[PDB]
């Protein structure tokens, strides 16, 4: 059963660990602790045709604490980019986290990940969201904190890269 | 520290290991390459290491150097770098494997080549295009490789120079590209004609696309180049998706507008490249739904850049082919592919499609002389719409902080607003034909009641496409219509076999019926049939049903009201007065939430009640079991709070706070006679919970926080100022929420909130308070000074520690400060000098958080208080405010400003500076700041000083033409923050040049 | 104009009968 690592990219404080925490532990995080450099977290989802394993790849977003930045894109399989709906900066910052992304794998199958779409004041309107257009990436809200579309980008990358478009979590 | 082996063996642990050991190598490159001598072991890794990962990181050490350090470099060194990565590049083209299986790493490397070039390039370099140019020539690998070299130079000069490099560096360089531009594509086009290898003319095609976002059209226009990429490279099945793209770019070019010669090479290339795909790829008939769901190949990505070509040319374009009889077919065949690629499933191609046909339908609906060339189009299209129609509604389910189980509708999200413009599509298509449209639904219909297409999906989705087009048809078509359909939904309901089944059709009538209110509202006795039905649904315990019953009811009553409250012919009574009379054998079997959500829509009805005698009396029985419940427990329970170790009690008592906020969220300024009902003693069970929770948390710490008692209490201390907060935010009688409701209430809660233990303070006082300010602040001066001496510093000592604990109090806290300081500044003149600067201290460390949440309002509030110092005229206050604080508020914004990650702060950064410069400058300091020198000399010495003491890199001469430019542009808000980001791109490296400040009179 | 007839068969809207 193979392994694909997955790189997680985008601005400080738009959900990447807490997604990912929540993923591998049920509990959701209230507090912001910025991660340093990466972690490397194993994440396995259950299929109706077999497990598939993630090696997921939870950079950091701040500047002060990139590490090595685009170095950890190597060997990459596949990648999700996040921002935060509630800040236009994040994403606006989506097309430099996507040239860097790029830049080291040219051929991935991509998820671009509005989160926080839980929250009442939304910032990036939905109409404005249109970046992955062009650069043929998937495009999901999501709500870590309040379980919207929660598997759905894995679900699809793992269909991507098991090329089964019936492939189903169990 | 590690020679080259041992390099090798950290970054393959790092890359290819894992676990603990991964972790350990991670450790040791992160410093490594963070060691600002790490440069000379590079070349040395890259001389000498066998790793293609080692070399990447070797060249990011490297650009660290080439981005920051590299003019503290000897001349000599910058040629050497120079040539050992320009023959570094060289090897690796010339090395088939590498060439082949690194690509990654000559990638990098040649984008390091690109941040020499911007060091260099082209007063230092001046042969670096002919010389690149000559060795294309020399090998195939070579000259593919310099396509990637002037594709990331493009990008790199163009695209993403803006907050990278100074305005004037990057004029210099756009400026420097588009003088060696037409050599450039001397290359680029001769390789487009003649060359053979596909991975060639891919890499050409590439550079092509980045250079059409920026290149005059006439390279386009005035030679071949259309015709080679809308015939020759749409054939070859390699270069189809990236011609496409550089297409969908030529179609969105600065062009003249008044020029039939370039009209028709628009025309043609869309003649060409539409012709091709079908002589080529495909056959407008093409199932090209089953052909994405294939994924043979990249046709995926194709297919998008399909769409994305024909929607961005027609949308353009449309016109001119509507403009000639000769072009009809080629208009016809290109929507036809569109109406194709609409079927596929895909939702964010789907919306790409959307997009174009609303801009279409629109026309036809305003020019509807051209709607006979599309009346197949369209007819095809509602087809399309009908069946991808998405759900308009969605709920979220989360449990809360004192573990329940909360259901609250998303709203704004991009499934909602898809239903929007799928919606305004269908409803522009149905006018244009209501036959039509009327028909495809009743047969979509009629094929869910031969079984030919049913599923629940099928049924729902068919249910919104009808739901959509409420006030579309004319009132009497409409009538005919629904009755048809609720008919159809009625015997579909009879003919399915199980509860499963037919509770998804009975809920897809209930669906339809609250979609249209004009039919609903026309016949009282309809309306009231389906009111009772719904109160029959609410005893059916099959899943789903009772919540579909309480959100149909609610949302009918928001949009039929008035025929509740009125008496109507043949009725006895106002229908309120009944549903009332019978709430309880109505709600028995719902859950308490929706129990709640049946008051709130008991509320919204009663509001409609214009008489307030009346209104107060429906109220008054709405509310009697609540109140009867309250009136025998809640005292007693205060008084002996040992009667609220019962679960149970607490349990009731939560309950009936919550049904009362229910009504309260309805019925708002309304809702007053019943809050005063039970206000005192619902401000004793305040304290009494309060008190209870406190103690346990001081005496078992943070996990008494988790236990159900502690949550039980909780619930009931939030929902208590829940509901003052949502009845003050929507009281209209004031006076009375200042005169009866303000005083008691913080006398309840503020000192209550000081002597809890930091761990029982609910950080939802602070919203409380908040509200209370926002709404009266202006009318309870000594309220509000009393407000800050409870909560001012006790909140601070939580929140002053680290950036990271109580998350909660620390977004409420500068809310709550920001508001007091727009609406009672009063309040903070009064505070003794030592609170002030406090007060000043909290607004500070709100600027170093990395929290936008905080950080927003922590700016938001530094803007306001230095207007409403300002606004205080030549006063003591205001002068001694200056003397202390002007120039903490200088360095503070300066600090936040030149930080790497308060970016979200930047635009009220610049405005905070921009106005505290202009208080000096604009000569509105009446006192000298400093212990008959101006106070611009003295700013601007303050800040030399600043500067060259945090940045000592920077030049006297960078600082002196920063701070010239600042001091003149400080009125003029767009090009006062181009400087401050030219400043903020010198500060990260060194030699700028200080001329660069003067970009904006160069002008 | 009227909506009686539809009216009452609404009324007879059952997901618990057995009529298939
Ligand atoms: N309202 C809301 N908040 C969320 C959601 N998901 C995450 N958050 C909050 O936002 C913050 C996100 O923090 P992280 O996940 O640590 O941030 P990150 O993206 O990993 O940031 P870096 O590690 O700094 O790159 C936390 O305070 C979360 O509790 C969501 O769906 N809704
Ligand atoms: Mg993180």
């Amino acid at each position: 059963v193979p392994t694909f690592k997955l790189v997680l990219v985008g601005d400080g404080g738009t959900g990447k660990t807490t997604f990912v925490k929540r993923h591998l532990t049920g509990e959701f995080e209230k507090k912001y602790i910025a991660t340093i450099g990466v972690e490397v977290h194993p994440l396995s989802f259950y299929t109706n045709f077999g497990e598939i394993k993630f090696d997921v790849w939870d950079t950091a977003g701040l500047e002060k604490f990139g590490g090595l930045r685009d170095g950890y894109y190597i060997n990459a399989q596949c990648a999700i980019i996040m921002f935060d709906v509630t800040s236009r900066i994040t994403y606006k910052n989506v097309p430099n986290w996507h040239r860097d992304l790029v830049r080291v794998c040219e051929n991935i199958p991509i998820v671009l990940c509005g989160n926080k779409v839980d929250v009442k004041e939304r910032k990036v309107k939905a109409k404005t969201i249109t970046f992955h257009r062009k650069k043929n990436l998937q495009y999901y809200d999501i709500s870590a904190k309040s379980n919207y579309n929660f598997e759905k980008p894995f679900l699809w990358l793992a269909r991507k890269l098991a090329g089964n478009p019936q492939l189903e979590f169990v | 520290d590690l020679d080259i082996a041992l390099l090798d063996q950290v970054v393959s642990t790092f890359y290819q290991g894992s676990g603990v050991q991964q972790k350990q190598a991670q450790e040791i490159l992160t410093k490594f390459q963070d060691n600002p001598d790490a440069w000379q072991k590079a070349d040395q890794i890259l001389q000498f290491s066998t790793n293609p990962q080692s070399k990447f990181i070797a060249l990011s050490i490297l650009d660290k150097l080439i981005t920051r350090k590299w003019k503290l470099l000897p001349n000599d060194h910058r040629i050497g770098i120079r040539n050992f990565v320009v023959g570094m590049i060289i090897s690796m083209c010339q090395d088939d494997e590498v060439f082949k299986t690194q690509k990654n790493l000559i990638n990098k490397s040649d984008l390091t080549l690109v941040q020499i070039l911007k060091q260099e390039w082209p007063q230092n370099w001046p042969e670096f295009i002919p010389e690149l140019i000559g060795s294309s020539s020399s090998s195939v690998n070579v000259c593919e490789n310099n396509m990637i070299v002037l594709k990331l130079l493009s990008e790199e000069v163009f695209d993403f120079s803006a907050e990278q490099m100074t305005q004037a560096k990057a004029l210099h360089l756009k400026n420097s590209m588009s003088k060696e531009f037409e050599q450039i594509f001397k290359l680029c086009f001769q390789v487009l004609e003649q060359g053979s290898s596909s991975s060639l003319i891919v890499a050409t095609l590439e550079s092509l696309l980045r250079y059409l976002h920026w290149i005059p059209y006439r390279y386009i226009y005035e030679t071949n180049i259309l015709e080679l990429l809308s015939t020759k490279f749409m054939t070859s099945p390699d270069t189809r998706a990236i011609t496409l793209k550089c297409l969908t770019e030529v179609s969105n070019l600065k062009i003249p507008q008044d020029n039939d010669l370039i009209k028709r090479q628009t025309v043609l290339f869309f003649q060409n490249t539409l012709q091709q795909i079908a002589t080529s790829v495909m056959p407008v008939t093409a199932d090209l739904k089953a052909t994405y769901a294939n994924a043979n190949g990249n046709d995926q990505s194709f297919l998008q850049d399909l769409a994305m070509f024909l929607t961005t040319y027609l949308a353009r374009n449309r016109a001119l082919l509507e403009s000639d009889e000769s072009l009809r077919e080629l208009l016809l065949n290109a929507h036809q592919y569109l109406i194709q690629l609409s079927k596929i499933e895909e939702r964010e191609l789907f919306k790409t499609t959307l997009d174009y046909w609303h801009n279409l339908v629109a026309d036809l609906f305003y020019e509807p002389l051209k709607k006979h060339i599309y009346e197949e189009i369209c007819s095809q299209l509602r087809l399309v719409i009908i069946e991808n129609m998405v759900r308009p509604e969605e709920v979220l389910v989360v449990e809360n902080d004192e573990g329940e189980i909360v259901r609250e509708f998303v709203k704004e999200s991009d499934t909602i607003q898809l239903y929007k413009s799928e919606r305004e599509v269908l409803v522009y298509l149905t006018h244009l034909n209501v036959i039509d449209t009327e028909e495809i639904m009743i047969s979509k219909l009629a094929r869910q009641i031969d079984g030919s297409e049913w599923s629940w999906h099928n049924i729902n989705t068919l249910s919104w496409a009808i739901g959509s087009i409420s006030g579309t048809m004319s009132e009497d078509t409409e009538k005919r219509f629904v009755v048809t359909v609720i008919k159809d939904l009625l015997d579909l309901t009879v003919k399915k076999r199980g509860k499963d089944n037919k509770a998804v059709v009975a809920s897809d009538i209930m669906y339809v019926v609250g979609q249209y209110p004009r039919f609903l509202k026309a016949h009282w006795n309809f309306l009231r049939t389906v009111i009772l039905k719904l109160f029959e649904f609410m005893h059916e315990t099959h899943e789903g049903v009772q919540d579909m019953a309480c959100d149909t009811f609610i949302k009918i009553v928001q949009k039929c009201k008035y025929h509740f409250v009125i008496q109507q012919p043949r009725e006895s009574e106002p229908f309120i007065q009944t549903i009332i009379r019978d709430i309880q054998k109505t709600t028995a079997d719902l859950q308490p939430q929706q129990v709640h959500t049946f008051y709130k829509a008991c509320g919204i009805i009663i509001s409609e009640e214009r008489s307030v005698a009346e209104r107060n009396r429906l109220l008054s029985d709405l509310m009697q079991l609540p109140n009867m419940a309250w009136d025998t427990i809640v005292e007693q329970s205060t008084a002996n709070p040992t009667l609220l170790l019962d679960s149970e009690t607490v349990k009731i008592i939560a309950n009936i706070i919550k049904t009362n906020v229910a009504v309260c969220t309805s019925m708002g300024a309304d809702f007053y006679p019943q809050l005063g009902h039970i206000y005192y003693n619902m401000l004793q069970l305040y304290r009494a919970v309060s008190s209870m929770i406190s103690a346990q948390v001081a005496a078992e710490g943070l996990i008494a926080t988790k236990t159900p008692k502690v949550r039980g209490l909780r619930t009931i201390k939030k929902e208590i100022l829940k509901l003052v907060e949502t009845y003050i935010s929507k009281a209209r009688n004031l006076d009375d929420v200042v005169k009866v409701l303000v005083e008691p209430l913080l006398n309840a809660v503020l000192e209550d909130y000081m002597n809890n233990v930091p761990d029982a303070r609910d950080a939802e006082v602070l919203n409380c308070m908040t509200t209370v300010v926002e709404k009266v602040g202006h009318m309870i001066p000594q309220g509000v000074i009393l407000i800050l001496q409870s909560v001012f510093e006790c909140t601070l000592d939580m929140i002053n520690k680290d950036f990271t604990e109580y998350p909660e109090h620390r977004v409420e806290f500068y809310k709550l400060l920001k508001v007091i300081n727009e609406k009672s500044f009063a309040a903070f003149l009064e505070l003794p000098p030592a609170a002030f600067k406090l007060f000043v201290d909290a607004i500070c460390w709100a600027f170093k958080h990395n929290n936008r949440d905080v950080e927003v309002n922590g700016l938001q509030i530094a803007l306001d208080l230095v207007k409403n110092i300002e606004r205080m005229g030549n006063v003591p206050f205001a002068n001694e405010f200056h003397k202390n604080y002007f120039f903490i508020f200088v360095s503070e914004t300066f600090f936040v400003l030149t930080d790497s990650d308060h970016k979200s702060g930047f635009s009220k950064q610049a405005l905070l500076l921009m106005k505290l410069i202009s208080l000096v400058y604009d000569n509105k300091i009446s006192v000298p700041l400093y212990q008959g020198t101006s106070n611009q000399v003295y700013l601007s010495q303050y800040l030399a000083n600043m500067l060259s003491n945090a940045f000592p890199h920077l030049t006297s001469e960078q600082i002196a033409s920063f701070l010239s430019a600042l001091t003149k542009q400080y009125k003029d808000l767009v090009v006062f923050k181009g400087t401050l980001r030219d400043f903020l791109v010198q500060i990260k490296e060194v030699g700028g040049d200080p001329t660069d400040y003067l970009f904006a009179e160069d002008k | 104009g009227n909506l009686n007839e539809l009216a009452l068969k609404l009324a007879g809207l059952d997901i618990n009968k057995t009529e298939g």
